[PDB]
């Protein structure tokens, strides 16, 4: 029984941790496309050139 | 998108779709006009599908336009479906009008997961005598009828119906899974007339229907229930055969360009029997209590399909034909028939040493048999000549008049209850019914009525 | 409190650079394998990455298409999505954190207790190690059994076959074999193959429930699982088990239906289309089950200061194998059943005739057979086990005459009753392990004579009450034959003196 | 059986023929262009007719193409026929510009940019694709749309994608695995 | 030239050569940069190859290099093969470095010709008495050696393997057909200690092995016997299991696509024996001798393997549990053992009478035990007292101490000629030793040795 | 359906026409079976010449090829 609560505890803290994570990576998608267009397009293509 | 009829051979359709509109395995199409419906079964490549029509095809035609629905085959579910008769599809196939459902689930799923199932030892009491002593059963557990043709698996599944359904306070689904018409008529009047139609949720797919009903109707029934399980609920779940669904893939296999294997069957028997067992179980939300009558191709026990099916089972009940042709009903073997339950710390020490006892005295009078044919039997020891009188009264003592069989025997069925079995079997391996003949004890229920019918 | 920000400072320190890699494109779905256009440069066994997380393994590697099978579900995949080479063969987690632990065929944790925290990993398959690299076998594995035990003696780095027809005690003798190494030192695996879910519960319940979970690794591959992992779970589990033998230590591992692999490489096998043979099975069905049992082994010292690289000197490490086979009807002529027979050192037959008759562990004395035989046995029970042989070989001879007793001549009378007191013997109980000392105060009772005033039906109680009575009166007596299983003359005259005042007492 | 494997043996006659007499640009033309006429709707159906003979279905396919079949095309037409082969001229026209592009040392790249074409930087990328594929390079850009920003390059079965999406993708699985 | 791989599937892999360069039937390749061999089993056409992997197939891909070398698996032959172990391919698989080898041979080629046999029958005299007596064997003659484990079979293989190299100048060889790792590396350490390790040399194909060494490694081993006896000797060669060489052909001919025989066996079952068991003959230089172990699957002796295999067979040595129970550690059973030699027209009217009147006086005094047992000794005449008196002096000469043996009898070892294992025999028969006790009569060796040990 | 004996990639019928009716060349060989492309009138039954003294009997006579 003691084991069974306390890995029901670290069970809850993992499983909301996924959730946050994908909602976090999410946001980044939103944020990351402004700046990217501009900025990084010339950036990323000469960049991968060197790659 | 919309796709087209391309090949049709007997139950299996081919339907050809744009490149970038291909439905997924297990998806349901609709044709246009004909009323069929086709399961996508495999995605042979190039926008063409494999499917299993869920109807007739002797109206199909090759280009007829198919239409994809997005999903696979979703039923109706929940306590709308209680007191219905439903086909695989989930239509109606009585005349009461449409069903009231809230929710339609898909009958594709994953089986619950290692960490969501549950344990549990609760006895649960049948009524039968060579049930209740050597085979019994618990509460959320799952038994296996194993039989041949004509034996007893549909009497016997109805007696138990009878013994813990209508008592039963949950609900049930009842699956008549490649059963004979007639059956399915008796049992549907006889839930209406008993007034337990109300409590059961009944799902037919007889054998005059295509391959794909008879393939998918084991999914439905097991949807319906897995509806009940989830919302907390205790539920019994009753399958007429599902031999039928291991055969309706048979059929089709070839045709879905699959090589034979051993006995000719599927390549995949032993995948598509797990897909559907591991789903029938008792989670730890609610308990199914499931029976299943399972079909043995011709008596033989070791025949890939019955064989499979031992290890999916906690208690096996195995009813022989050379029990059957003695007049012995129910014509369940003592030795072959088994149960998880069947263990000193579960049941007790009494019943155990009596069951254990039985066994011992039928297996050694198997083997003096052939002595007393060829021989004769004042060639035996006096220790044999006890045992082999007992092995008979023994063998008689475990045939039992049944509610549902009196249109069969015209006697009057009988209920015994565990204590009186033990009791009986126990009296006879001791020798308190030494002087009574071996016909006092054939069809009569507790051992009092044996010594009644011993006098006349 | 608060975990999810510093798990986050961690991911952002991964790599986000383009990477060069081998692709292609699925064109068809159907039964578990996905057939596939691209893909030059994949190697036989190499493991495909498909769209979602799911991952395959290239077998047939033909011209002009790739033929994978699917290590998981394979109903979400779909023709045109894409399909990448990741460089690498299969492998799985390795080393002590996996004991007490239930994982899938993969070594993912299906017990719900957490990750495993594994500082390895290695190759599931391998090649076994060569002829001079081994040692002979002459360290004992006790079981618990009398009747394995003593004529049946299974050593460390043997392979010795459980077969036998349905529920007549298969598992329960391996679990039983498990159970026992709790304070041995030999580490255990059991391997479920094609088992339901709830019945694997139930034998981890019961190691659970007798102290031996702690000492085990789990390794599951269910019935509703895929045929890929179904044939690749014993390999995984062979693979974990390698990890104690190459380093100097010793184990043993449960096959629990070696049968059940055989039918999923079949599914597998005629759903590529690869020619078949006898009763369906491919070709190669022999070379899968031999390529699997060589591994259990004894490896030599030099072998394990080679691989520890001098770390680990002077052990000898070793992978005992039990692997078990379902015989249908008690035909041993079938083909998987004739190809494990010939393959392992011994084999134990289990009888539906003798489990039916109360001989509850239905051990078949009369054909089982290990060819390493007295090796793997300890000096007290090597002693012991021979007179055994002889009365039950004999008690085989003389079984028809126990409805003439009377008429009998005095001397074959007198050997049929040992016969049958020996015969009674061999009966044990489930669950109930017994150790060197106890079982050699059973063995010496019977085969000094101790047992012929005895009415064949006490014989048990009579063994019951004498461990009971050594227990109490002789602890330091079992204490010392239980230290090597060793055999003296103040041994004999110790063990004599304590049934002589048991007999005259209790 | 794949087509591929079916038409296999035919488009290794027609390149090893047409290097051996210097045609490996007649073939091209003939190939592309039979393939064209045999895919026609009207030209589809005259090729499934019971009635007409392997000569006969032949002549039609050479009628129709005309002057865009050498005397050497027009005997490996007729030997397809003969065979009955000529729902394979698709795919044996495929596998002939594959093993001409191999012997004239060139790939044909797919380049997919997230909103770009320029030559400054087509150029900037051919130089270096040309140096690890060791063969000269003919782009074939176009517009993507769904990526954020970058570039994927494809070229043969090696796929080196630079596209913030693809940085998504990884971002996504570390979480969950 | 070289070629490139283009398909894999398990152990089969197709290759593709410039037309100019296909590789012939039976032809060895190499894959560039990586330990495999590939042996070519049949020419597709086009330029493609079908060979089967003489290794494991794991990390091999489409498109590598493949070279051909111009002859068929060629292996070390001659002095330097003594004393090692080997695998199919001739490569030292103990860690004892590179072989010393002067020439090698390719293991494929034609049987000895009409021409190139014999011109009669020559018994090998073995030294060992039963053998000698009972199962005489014929100098390129073919040995099916019967029995279970644990009753002498590897001490047997010893001896013959000590006392042709030492009474005779020959050498041996042993082909480990699908050999046990455990116990092929027990059987090296057991031929060390005893030390006829030096007149041996050991080819191996373990059972972990893909099935194209399994079938190959007899073809090996039997290749360095060939070179032997065309050094003017007489050679003896050991095939572990006659069995499993069937079946690796059978594993092969599956793989390959062929089209099953009768109960499951390839349909090139007794050409494939006939290639291997026709190399084995006494040829105007040399001669071959074979010892081959059988296994007989589901006991029957007219399943397709054993039925093949004895039409190659001239004796039968059969190995007894119950005559080891007995003593007499050799365990020849003189009833059940068989040879062709035993023939008045080969062997002489006075060997064949001799072998014939112990084969008699050995089945009554078995009949006349079974009379002993159930009625007593005292019911017996004079003349079968007589009788069984000098069958157990028989039954005890046919004992032998063997020079590999002496550290279980604790005795020095002995070599019998024919000629005085016959006049022992015959003496016993006529009764010219009935005075002295039958222990005289054990482990003895020559009929002299039993006179003294008698003295004493 | 599958691929015949007589596509191979060397089989090119450069010239529209036919000749040598006597000779044919070897396809394919497999198990003491052996495919022949060109043997235009050999007749069932006919023993065929190979190189190195080896002769073999025609059994199967079909439109692409002959089967010995
Ligand atoms: N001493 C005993 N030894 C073994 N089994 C016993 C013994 N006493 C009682 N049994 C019972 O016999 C049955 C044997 O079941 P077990 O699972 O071990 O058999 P099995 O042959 O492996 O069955 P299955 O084929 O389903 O796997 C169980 O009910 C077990 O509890
Ligand atoms: N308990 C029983 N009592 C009497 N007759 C029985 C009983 N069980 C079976 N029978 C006989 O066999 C028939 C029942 O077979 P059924 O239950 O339909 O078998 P199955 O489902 O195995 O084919 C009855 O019609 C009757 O003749
Ligand atoms: N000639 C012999 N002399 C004495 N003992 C022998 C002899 N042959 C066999 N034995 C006994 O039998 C045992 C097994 O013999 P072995 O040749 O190894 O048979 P197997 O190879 O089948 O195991 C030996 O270890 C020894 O105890
Ligand atoms: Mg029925
Ligand atoms: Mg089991």
């Amino acid at each position: 029984a003691q084991a069974e609560i306390e890995q029901e505890l670290n069970s809850v803290k993992d499983a909301l941790r996924a959730q946050v994570g994908a909602l976090a990576v999410t946001g980044a998608e939103k944020i990351l496309g402004a700046s990217i267009d501009a900025n990084a397009h010339e950036q990323l293509v000469s960049k991968l050139a060197a790659e | 998108s919309s796709g087209r009829i391309v090949q049709i051979i007997g139950a299996v359709i081919d339907v050809e779709f744009p490149r970038d509109a291909v439905p997924s395995i297990y998806e349901a199409l609709k044709v246009q006009g004909v009323e069929t419906t086709l399961e996508v079964q495999q995605q042979l490549g190039d926008g063409v599908v494999r499917s299993i029509a869920m109807g007739s095809t002797e109206g199909l035609k090759r280009g007829l336009n198919v239409d994809s629905t997005g999903a696979a085959i979703s039923v109706p579910v929940g306590k709308a479906t209680l007191g219905r008769i439903m086909d695989v599809l989930g239509n109606p196939i009585d005349e009461a009008g449409p069903i009231g459902e809230e929710e339609r689930w898909g009958i594709h799923r994953e089986a619950p997961s290692y960490a969501d199932q549950a344990g549990g030892n609760e006895l649960l009491e049948t009524g039968i005598k060579v049930i209740d002593l050597v085979c019994p059963f618990a509460k959320g557990g799952k038994v296996g009828l194993f039989g041949g043709a004509g034996v007893g698996k549909t009497v016997n599944m109805m007696e138990l119906i009878r013994n813990i359904a209508i008592e039963h306070s949950g609900y049930s689904v009842f699956a008549g899974v490649g059963e004979r018409t007639r059956e399915g008529n008796d049992f549907y009047h006889e839930m209406k007339d008993s007034n337990v139609l109300d409590k059961v949720a009944l799902v037919y797919g007889q054998m005059n229907e295509p391959p794909g009903n008879r393939l998918r109707v084991a999914l439905t029934g097991l949807t319906m229930a897995e509806k009940f399980r989830d919302e907390g609920r205790d539920v019994l779940l009753f399958i007429d055969n599902i031999y039928r669904y291991t055969l309706a893939g048979t059929e089709v296999s070839a045709l879905l360009g699959r090589m034979p294997s051993a006995v000719g069957y599927q390549p995949t028997l032993a995948e598509e029997m797990g897909v559907l067992q591991e789903r029938i179980t008792s989670t730890k939300k609610g308990s199914i209590t499931s029976i299943q009558a399972v079909y043995v191709p011709a008596d033989d026990l070791t025949d890939p399909s019955p064989a499979t099916t031992f290890a999916h089972l906690d208690a096996t009940v195995v009813l022989s034909r050379d029990i059957a042709s003695l007049g012995i009903y129910p014509a369940v073997d003592p030795l072959d028939s088994t149960s998880r339950q069947l263990d000193p710390l579960v049941i007790g020490q009494d019943h155990y040493d009596t069951a254990r006892g039985v066994q011992y005295v039928l297996q050694r009078y198997k083997e003096l048999k052939d002595i007393i044919a060829i021989l004769g039997m004042d060639e035996l020891s006096e220790a044999d000549k006890l045992l082999v009188a007992r092995a008979r009264k023994i063998q008689r003592f475990l045939s039992q008049p049944f509610f549902v069989a009196e249109v069969f025997t015209g006697s009057p069925g009988k209920y015994v209850s565990l204590k009186d079995t033990i009791a009986g079997f126990k009296g006879i391996l001791n020798g308190d019914y030494d002087h009574l003949p071996e016909q006092a004890f054939y069809m009569v229920g507790g051992i009092e009525e044996a010594v009644e019918k011993a006098k006349k | 409190s608060e975990i999810s920000e510093i798990i986050k400072g961690r991911i952002e320190k991964l790599d986000v650079a383009s990477q060069a890699r081998n692709e292609g494109t699925i064109v068809s779905v159907s039964d578990g394998i996905v057939r596939i256009y691209g893909l030059a440069d994949v190697m036989y066994g190499e493991m495909i990455e498909f769209p979602g997380g799911v991952y395959g393994m290239a077998l047939n590697l033909e011209q002009d298409s790739v033929g994978a099978v699917v290590l998981g579900e394979y109903q979400g995949l779909a023709e045109g999505m894409n399909a990448k080479c990741t460089g690498r063969i299969l492998e799985v987690p390795v080393g002590p954190e996996l004991l007490g632990r239930v994982v899938d065929a993969l070594g993912n944790p299906i017990d719900g207790k957490g990750p495993i925290d594994a500082k390895a990993t290695d190759a599931v398959e391998k090649v076994a190690p060569g002829v001079i690299w081994r040692k002979s076998v002459d360290q004992p594995v006790q079981t618990g059994y009398k009747s394995v035990d003593a004529m049946i003696p299974v050593g460390r780095g043997q392979r010795e076959l459980i077969i036998g027809d349905r529920q007549i005690g298969k598992t329960a003798l391996a679990v039983d074999a498990i159970i026992n190494q709790k304070d041995s030192g030999i580490k255990c695996v059991y391997v479920a193959i094609g088992q339901k879910q709830s019945t694997i519960a139930n034998v981890v319940r019961k190691l659970e429930e007798n102290g031996a979970l702690a000492n085990t690794i789990v390794v599951a591959a269910s019935a509703s699982e895929s045929a890929a992992l179904q044939y690749l779970a014993p390999y995984s589990g062979c693979t974990m088990g390698e990890y104690f033998r190459d380093r100097g230590e010793d184990a043993l591992i449960v096959y629990d239906d070696l049968s059940k692999q055989a039918v999923a490489y079949r599914q597998i096998s005629l759903l590529l289309r690869r020619p078949p043979g006898r009763e369906a099975y491919p070709g190669d069905v022999f070379y899968l089950h031999s390529r699997l049992l060589e591994r259990a082994s004894r490896v030599s010292e030099e072998y394990v200061e080679k691989f520890t690289n001098g770390a680990v000197t002077g052990k000898t490490g070793s992978l005992t194998a039990l692997p078990i086979i379902e015989t249908q009807a008690g035909d041993v002529s079938a083909f998987v059943p004739t190809n494990v027979i010939s393959i392992t050192d011994g084999q134990i037959f289990l009888e539906s005739a003798m489990f039916n008759s109360g001989i509850r562990p239905a051990v078949n004395a009369g054909i089982s057979v290990s060819r390493v035989g007295g090796a793997a046995q300890t000096k007290i029970i090597k002693k012991l086990s021979g007179g055994i042989r002889t009365a039950l070989a004999q008690y085989r001879e003389l079984a028809a005459f126990a409805q003439f007793a009377s008429d009998l001549d005095e001397a074959t009378r007198k050997q049929l009753e040992h016969g049958q007191r020996v015969t009674e013997l061999m009966k044990q109980k489930q669950y109930a392990p017994m150790s060197i000392a106890e079982m050699s105060l059973s063995l010496y009772a019977a085969e000094r004579g101790f047992l012929q005033d005895v009415e064949i039906a006490k014989v048990g109680s009579f063994e019951q009450a004498l461990i009971s009575y050594f227990q109490r009166e002789h602890a330091a007596l079992l204490a010392k034959i239980n230290e090597k299983g060793d055999f003296n003359d103040e041994i004999d005259a110790g063990i004599k003196a304590g049934i002589e005042k048991f007999k005259a007492t209790q | 059986a794949e087509l591929t494997t079916l038409a296999r043996p035919y488009a290794k006659a027609a390149f090893e023929y047409a290097q051996a007499h210097q045609q490996l640009a007649d073939w091209s033309a003939a190939l592309g262009v039979l393939a064209a006429v045999s895919q026609d709707d009207t030209v589809r159906q005259l090729l499934k007719e019971p009635q007409l003979t392997s000569s006969a279905k032949a002549q039609s396919l050479i009628d129709v193409c005309g002057d865009k079949l050498n005397a050497p095309a027009q005997n490996f037409v007729r030997t397809v026929a003969e065979n009955k082969r000529l729902e394979l001229l698709p795919t044996i026209a495929e596998m002939y510009e594959q093993l001409k592009a191999e012997q004239e040392k060139s790939v044909e790249v797919e380049v997919t940019s997230a909103f770009t074409l320029s030559k400054e930087q087509q150029d900037k990328l051919a130089k270096a694709l040309s140096a690890r594929l060791s063969r000269e390079v003919r782009l074939h850009a176009s517009e993507d749309a769904s990526l954020i920003g970058g570039v994927i390059i494809r070229a043969g079965d090696l796929v080196i994608d630079g596209s913030v999406r693809g940085k998504l993708a990884k971002l996504a699985e570390a979480l969950k695995s």
